[PDB]
RNA sequence: CUGACUGCGAGGCCUGCAAGCCGAGCAGGGGCGAAAGCCGGGCCUAGUGAACCGGUGGUCCCGUGUGGAAGGGCCAUCGA
RNA sequence: UGGCUCUUGGUCGCGCCUGCGUAGGAUAGGUGGGAGCCUGUGAACCCCCGCCUCCGGGUGGGGGGGAGGCGCCGGUGAAAUACCACCCUGGCGCGGCUGGGGGCCUAACCCUCGGAUGGGGGGACAGCGCUUGGCGGGCAGUUUGACUGGGGCGGUCGCC
RNA sequence: CAGGCUCUGGCGACUGUUUACCAAAAACACAGCUCUCUGCGAACUCGUAAGAGGAGGUAUAGGGAGCGACGCUUGCCCGG
RNA sequence: GGCGGGACCUAAGGUGAAGCCGAAAGGCGUAGCCGAAGGGCAGCCGGUUAAUAUUCCGGCCCUUCCCGCAGGUGCGAUGG
RNA sequence: GGAGGCGUAGGGAAACCGAGUCCGAACAGGGCGUCUAGUCCGCGGCCGUGGACCCGAAACCGGGCGAGCUAGCCCUGGCCAGGGUGAAGCUGGGGUGAGACCCAGUGGAGGCCCGAACCGGUGGGGGAUGCAAACCCCUCGGAUGAGCUGGGGCUAGGAG
RNA sequence: CCCCGUGGUUCGUGGAGCCAUGGGGGAAUCUGGGCGGACCACCGCCUAAGGCUAAGUACUCCGGGUGACCGAUAGCGCACC
RNA sequence: GAGCCGGUAGCGGGCGUGGAUCCCUGGAUGUCCGAAUGGGGGAACCCGGCCGGCGGGAACGCCGGUCACCGCGCUUUUUGCGCGGGGGGAACCUGGGGAACUGAAACAUCUCAGUACCCAGAGGAGAGGAAAGAGAAAUCGACUCCCUGAGUAGCGGCGAGCGAAAGGGGACCAGCCUAAACCGUCCGGCUUGUCCGGGCGGGGUCGUGGGGCCCUCGGACACCGAAUCCCCAGCCUAGCC
RNA sequence: CGCGGGGUGGAGCAGCCUGGUAGCUCGUCGGGCUCAUAACCCGAAGGUCGUCGGUUCAAAUCCGGCCCCCGCAACCA
């Protein structure tokens, strides 16, 4: 028989995966529990399509990474707010971080994907790590003041 | 019988016992007699209910391909012996 | 020494049919013999089996669109 | 018609090892090559381990050890004893193909339980389908001669 | 209306059963003995099958076989 | 209306939703339905006609059903 | 209406050749064939195929019809005068340590006895174009049983 | 498509193809696939596994026409209630 | 166009040129049984639901209507409503099954014979039918039926028997629709997708291979044409001269 | 016919692997021992190992053919 199997078994593989089994295995067990399903025709092109989909899916967002890879690199966001002589009068976080590009640009970014652990309260200018894609990490330079 | 996708009835062709050489000659014994196609039962769920399918062996996958085609279909309505119909 | 031949076969005996039997001489090629000539098994009359089906050897022949092959035919012989 | 696992066979490729009468110093399956071959692509003498046995040697794996080690002819047997090669007899380690045997499982299939989508027993067995060979008056179709001082029994059946 | 009796053999224990229409018996049957199959979806029977009987029984039960109350007994042979 | 049968019940059997089986015809089958000389159910004596009679008549006696009333009570079923 | 048929050339298994051809090395022999017939219709005699002059089986096979006779079972009802014998049990008495057992009474057992109905069909006579396609008279067997009998229903042809 | 078991055809297993198909294994989409009597090559023919389709054909319950058909033991079993 | 109330006279009593009887067409009515169909059942009988009516009429009875099962489709399951099936027909037809006598001078292969007969289905016919054909002609061109081919080629206990096709002569004459690629849309499902599937519409049908999609041709009014539809002629179902 | 495996002492068989090997039981004779057959103990004779050809240093052994008996199924117009 041939069946894509939907759950990883030390038997036969990994999901996603294409074997082939004795049709017994397929008609009274793997089937019903629905372990595995019937390669038929249209479930081998019904798996282009989920690869194709998230294929093309993915390379079409690290597209929209090169795109903030360069504008992120060759600028620095000047966050002008308020702070002691070294220390910060309160608190900037990635949230702010965030606000602040898409204000002093427009260019819009998610918070989350932005390596910050505690928020900045030292006074000062860093290089924070963003990250959409785990292949396309991202310098960005920064300015408190 | 024959039923299901099956459509195969049960042909009355006649079975000869001879003795011979081939070599030397070959002679006879000759009487009809019915050959039976092989035929098992094939259970499957098809959305609610079961639904048995006396099917020959040859087929039985054509079954399964059967129940694929129907996860297309709309059924349910306390149709137990109605699914089988209804399910081409 | 190997006529226990090959290719024939005028003409008859016998006989319902089928079969059985005797056979001069011709060609080939050969044996014995000085030669004339004799040799187509055994002094003779029993020691046998139609046809069909098939086996082995061979061989001008046939070979399903064509070339082969399969198979068959023909000659020889085999299994009552 | 299925899941797991132990076990074993055939067969092929690869790898490796076995097959010990005197003799030659020898316990050398075959045939042929070539005098040269090993050792730092770390050797001889020695400790440990697996396997074989004709009870001597043999071969594979771990160490001490250190540049030393074997062969040749003569001798000698039927053949030459380094080393290399194709291959044999028998066996071991890997994979390829392929089958036989045991065990367990459950979901097919089968039985069962006051409906159960379920639970219990059986279980890849059994049932059934195709195909194999067998047993097979339970049943079926037929056959079971002619002569013949009636038939049978007996005798005979063609050729000289 | 209404038994002739007795003695003594054979066969079969016994009441029963039977050849409607030439045979009522010494024939069958019988209780009883032995062998054998069958562990239950039993064996066996009918049916292509589903199914049914067996039995809503479970080896002290069910199928098959022979012998045939009861008493005494039932030897030897496993080559085919 | 009262006897017998039917507008009641169920037996063997038959039939037969569901279900199962079978080349066709068909075969099996739960419930259910059918199925009686079984269960259940209210009439006796006498008269009369050429010809009927628990059938008409006479006397005496009884059943079911519908409606209304009066009294009584949880009434109510193919289920127990 | 010329499709078609027969006839005009045979010999050979054929390849093939042709008044020849086959066998054969053969311009020996020999087989068969050359030196022409034919066809179409009517009619008659016979032959082949069909039932083939006519009438006749015992049988076989396919589909159906029958258990209102008879056989077995299933369901539900009915029937068996009268007489006889007198089992167990129980009661009582006897008996013994207790008991087995004994006797009497009571009791009403039985494919028990006699014998009608009813179910048979033993022997004889009769009947034999019968009263009758199985009867009649005398006689005889069973008669609470493995009894007989009404109504309902089931099983059948290589089947019951 | 090949194999096993068969049926059809003139074809009785035969050198046995073709069409069909009960069991087993099991493709391809035109550079595909079937066939031309085992097989192979060459050369041809043809496109399977969906379906429909008039007429020309068969029959005579029925009505009509006609006979070198019968004439009541014939002619249908029946001329007729 | 003169009679008439059948065969069928008689008792009794009517009708017809105000055109009867009679004949042709259509309609009406049509008890109960039978596919039999509300349920039952031993055909021609018995019992009942719902709705409306009849009688004094609630008990009873009668009348009109209606109520079997099965398939297909709308009905959301539902319960409905809608079209269809059921049974019969002499012979003929196709399909599923399928003998024996007899022949071979016995008999088993073989024959009789895929006949007889059983079963289902079709219908005025039925089957078959446009080539995965035939078969030797670098030919033919659906199917059916007749002649011939031919008692040939073959098959065969090479027995008994059985027995083709191509080709030629005729009858008739007709070709078509889908599946798939691709496009559109409706619905379901789900691992929301540039998807899977189901239905409906477009598209497409071939062997000089055809079709799909893309590009160029101009893409066209034209050209062909039903086996469906309408009307008409003709014809049959009474007559008349 | 093709398939298979053997012809070893007066009887067979082991030896035929994977060549370096004739031994077994009974039997014959002799000796020992017993009342005695016999049991038993010692010793000896009786095999081109069916046949011929070939490999090899060497065979019953491996190989060809042949001669024969046994067995296997399978065919007989
Ligand atoms: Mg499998
Ligand atoms: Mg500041
Ligand atoms: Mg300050
Ligand atoms: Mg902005
Ligand atoms: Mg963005
Ligand atoms: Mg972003
Ligand atoms: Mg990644
Ligand atoms: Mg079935
Ligand atoms: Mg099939
Ligand atoms: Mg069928
Ligand atoms: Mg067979
Ligand atoms: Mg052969
Ligand atoms: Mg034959
Ligand atoms: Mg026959
Ligand atoms: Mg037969
Ligand atoms: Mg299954
Ligand atoms: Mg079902
Ligand atoms: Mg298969
Ligand atoms: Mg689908
Ligand atoms: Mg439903
Ligand atoms: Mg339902
Ligand atoms: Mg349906
Ligand atoms: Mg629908
Ligand atoms: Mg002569
Ligand atoms: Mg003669
Ligand atoms: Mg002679
Ligand atoms: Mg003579
Ligand atoms: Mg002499
Ligand atoms: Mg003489
Ligand atoms: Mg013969
Ligand atoms: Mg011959
Ligand atoms: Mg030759
Ligand atoms: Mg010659
Ligand atoms: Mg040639
Ligand atoms: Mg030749
Ligand atoms: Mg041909
Ligand atoms: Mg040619
Ligand atoms: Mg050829
Ligand atoms: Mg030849
Ligand atoms: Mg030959
Ligand atoms: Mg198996
Ligand atoms: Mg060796
Ligand atoms: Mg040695
Ligand atoms: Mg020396
Ligand atoms: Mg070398
Ligand atoms: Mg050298
Ligand atoms: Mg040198
Ligand atoms: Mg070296
Ligand atoms: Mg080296
Ligand atoms: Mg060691
Ligand atoms: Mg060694
Ligand atoms: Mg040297
Ligand atoms: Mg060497
Ligand atoms: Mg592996
Ligand atoms: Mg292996
Ligand atoms: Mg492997
Ligand atoms: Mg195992
Ligand atoms: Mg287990
Ligand atoms: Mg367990
Ligand atoms: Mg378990
Ligand atoms: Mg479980
Ligand atoms: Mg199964
Ligand atoms: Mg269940
Ligand atoms: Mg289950
Ligand atoms: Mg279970
Ligand atoms: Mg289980
Ligand atoms: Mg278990
Ligand atoms: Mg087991
Ligand atoms: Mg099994
Ligand atoms: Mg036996
Ligand atoms: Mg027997
Ligand atoms: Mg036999
Ligand atoms: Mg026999
Ligand atoms: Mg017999
Ligand atoms: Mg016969
Ligand atoms: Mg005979
Ligand atoms: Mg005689
Ligand atoms: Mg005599
Ligand atoms: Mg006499
Ligand atoms: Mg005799
Ligand atoms: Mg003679
Ligand atoms: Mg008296
Ligand atoms: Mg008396
Ligand atoms: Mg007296
Ligand atoms: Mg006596
Ligand atoms: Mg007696
Ligand atoms: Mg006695
Ligand atoms: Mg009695
Ligand atoms: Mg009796
Ligand atoms: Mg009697
Ligand atoms: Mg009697
Ligand atoms: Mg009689
Ligand atoms: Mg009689
Ligand atoms: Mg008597
Ligand atoms: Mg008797
Ligand atoms: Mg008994
Ligand atoms: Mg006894
Ligand atoms: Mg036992
Ligand atoms: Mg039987
Ligand atoms: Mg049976
Ligand atoms: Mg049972
Ligand atoms: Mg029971
Ligand atoms: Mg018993
Ligand atoms: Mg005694
Ligand atoms: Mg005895
Ligand atoms: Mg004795
Ligand atoms: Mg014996
Ligand atoms: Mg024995
Ligand atoms: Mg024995
Ligand atoms: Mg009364
Ligand atoms: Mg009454
Ligand atoms: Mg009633
Ligand atoms: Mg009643
Ligand atoms: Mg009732
Ligand atoms: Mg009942
Ligand atoms: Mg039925
Ligand atoms: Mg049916
Ligand atoms: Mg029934
Ligand atoms: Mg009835
Ligand atoms: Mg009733
Ligand atoms: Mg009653
Ligand atoms: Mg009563
Ligand atoms: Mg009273
Ligand atoms: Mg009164
Ligand atoms: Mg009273
Ligand atoms: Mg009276
Ligand atoms: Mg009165
Ligand atoms: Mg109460
Ligand atoms: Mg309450
Ligand atoms: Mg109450
Ligand atoms: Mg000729
Ligand atoms: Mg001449
Ligand atoms: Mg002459
Ligand atoms: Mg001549
Ligand atoms: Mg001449
Ligand atoms: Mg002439
Ligand atoms: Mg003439
Ligand atoms: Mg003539
Ligand atoms: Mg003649
Ligand atoms: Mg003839
Ligand atoms: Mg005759
Ligand atoms: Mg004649
Ligand atoms: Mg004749
Ligand atoms: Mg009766
Ligand atoms: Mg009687
Ligand atoms: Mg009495
Ligand atoms: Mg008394
Ligand atoms: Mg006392
Ligand atoms: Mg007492
Ligand atoms: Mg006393
Ligand atoms: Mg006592
Ligand atoms: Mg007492
Ligand atoms: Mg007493
Ligand atoms: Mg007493
Ligand atoms: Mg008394
Ligand atoms: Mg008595
Ligand atoms: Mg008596
Ligand atoms: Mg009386
Ligand atoms: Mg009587
Ligand atoms: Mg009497
Ligand atoms: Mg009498
Ligand atoms: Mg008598
Ligand atoms: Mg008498
Ligand atoms: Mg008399
Ligand atoms: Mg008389
Ligand atoms: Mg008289
Ligand atoms: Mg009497
Ligand atoms: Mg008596
Ligand atoms: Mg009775
Ligand atoms: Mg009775
Ligand atoms: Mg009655
Ligand atoms: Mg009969
Ligand atoms: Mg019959
Ligand atoms: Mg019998
Ligand atoms: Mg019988
Ligand atoms: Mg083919
Ligand atoms: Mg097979
Ligand atoms: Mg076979
Ligand atoms: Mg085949
Ligand atoms: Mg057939
Ligand atoms: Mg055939
Ligand atoms: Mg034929
Ligand atoms: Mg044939
Ligand atoms: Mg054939
Ligand atoms: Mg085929
Ligand atoms: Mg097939
Ligand atoms: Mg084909
Ligand atoms: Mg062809
Ligand atoms: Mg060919
Ligand atoms: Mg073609
Ligand atoms: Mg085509
Ligand atoms: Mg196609
Ligand atoms: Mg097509
Ligand atoms: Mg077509
Ligand atoms: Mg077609
Ligand atoms: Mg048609
Ligand atoms: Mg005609
Ligand atoms: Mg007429
Ligand atoms: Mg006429
Ligand atoms: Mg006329
Ligand atoms: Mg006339
Ligand atoms: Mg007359
Ligand atoms: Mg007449
Ligand atoms: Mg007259
Ligand atoms: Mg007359
Ligand atoms: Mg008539
Ligand atoms: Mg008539
Ligand atoms: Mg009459
Ligand atoms: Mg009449
Ligand atoms: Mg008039
Ligand atoms: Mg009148
Ligand atoms: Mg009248
Ligand atoms: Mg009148
Ligand atoms: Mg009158
Ligand atoms: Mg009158
Ligand atoms: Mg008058
Ligand atoms: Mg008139
Ligand atoms: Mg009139
Ligand atoms: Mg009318
Ligand atoms: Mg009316
Ligand atoms: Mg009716
Ligand atoms: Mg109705
Ligand atoms: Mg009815
Ligand atoms: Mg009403
Ligand atoms: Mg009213
Ligand atoms: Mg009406
Ligand atoms: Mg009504
Ligand atoms: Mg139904
Ligand atoms: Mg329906
Ligand atoms: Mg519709
Ligand atoms: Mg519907
Ligand atoms: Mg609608
Ligand atoms: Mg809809
Ligand atoms: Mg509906
Ligand atoms: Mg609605
Ligand atoms: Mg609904
Ligand atoms: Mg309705
Ligand atoms: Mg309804
Ligand atoms: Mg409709
Ligand atoms: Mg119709
Ligand atoms: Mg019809
Ligand atoms: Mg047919
Ligand atoms: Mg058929
Ligand atoms: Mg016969
Ligand atoms: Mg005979
Ligand atoms: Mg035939
Ligand atoms: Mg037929
Ligand atoms: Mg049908
Ligand atoms: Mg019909
Ligand atoms: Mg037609
Ligand atoms: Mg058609
Ligand atoms: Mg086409
Ligand atoms: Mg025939
Ligand atoms: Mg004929
Ligand atoms: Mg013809
Ligand atoms: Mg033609
Ligand atoms: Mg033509
Ligand atoms: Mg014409
Ligand atoms: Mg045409
Ligand atoms: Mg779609
Ligand atoms: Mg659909
Ligand atoms: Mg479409
Ligand atoms: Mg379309
Ligand atoms: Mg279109
Ligand atoms: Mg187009
Ligand atoms: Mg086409
Ligand atoms: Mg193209
Ligand atoms: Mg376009
Ligand atoms: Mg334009
Ligand atoms: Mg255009
Ligand atoms: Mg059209
Ligand atoms: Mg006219
Ligand atoms: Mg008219
Ligand atoms: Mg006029
Ligand atoms: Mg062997
Ligand atoms: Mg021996
Ligand atoms: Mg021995
Ligand atoms: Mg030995
Ligand atoms: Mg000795
Ligand atoms: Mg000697
Ligand atoms: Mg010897
Ligand atoms: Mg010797
Ligand atoms: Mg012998
Ligand atoms: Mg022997
Ligand atoms: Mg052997």
């Amino acid at each position: 028989m041939k069946v894509i199997l939907l759950e990883p078994l030390e038997n036969l593989g990994d999901v996603g995966q294409v074997v082939d089994v004795k049709p017994g295995y397929a008609r009274n067990y793997l089937l019903p529990r629905g372990l595995a399903v019937l390669a038929t025709e249209s479930n081998l092109k019904a798996l282009e399509a989920r690869i194709r989909a998230q294929a093309k899916r993915l390379a079409e967002r690290k597209a929209e990474a090169e795109r903030l890879k360069e504008i992120l690199e060759n600028l620095t966001l000047t966050i002008p707010v308020r702070a002691g002589e070294t220390k910060i009068y309160g608190s900037v976080t990635a949230k702010d971080i965030a606000e602040a590009l898409s204000r002093q640009h427009g260019i819009t970014i998610d918070p989350k994907r932005l390596a910050l652990e505690k928020p900045i309260k030292e006074l000062g200018e860093y290089v924070l790590t963003y990250k959409p894609h785990p292949e396309v990490p991202i310098q960005l330079k920064v300015s408190v003041v | 019988s024959g039923k299901r996708p099956i459509v195969a009835n049960s042909i009355q062709r006649r079975g000869k016992a001879k003795r011979e050489g081939g070599v030397g000659k070959k002679t006879t014994g000759i009487s009809k007699r019915r050959q039976y196609p092989n035929l098992q039962k094939v259970r499957v769920r098809v959305a609610g209910q079961e639904i048995t399918f006396r099917v020959a062996a040859s087929h039985i996958p054509k079954v399964y391909e059967l129940v694929e085609r129907a996860k297309g279909l709309r059924l349910e309505g306390l149709s137990p012996k109605e699914i089988k119909k209804e399910l081409l």
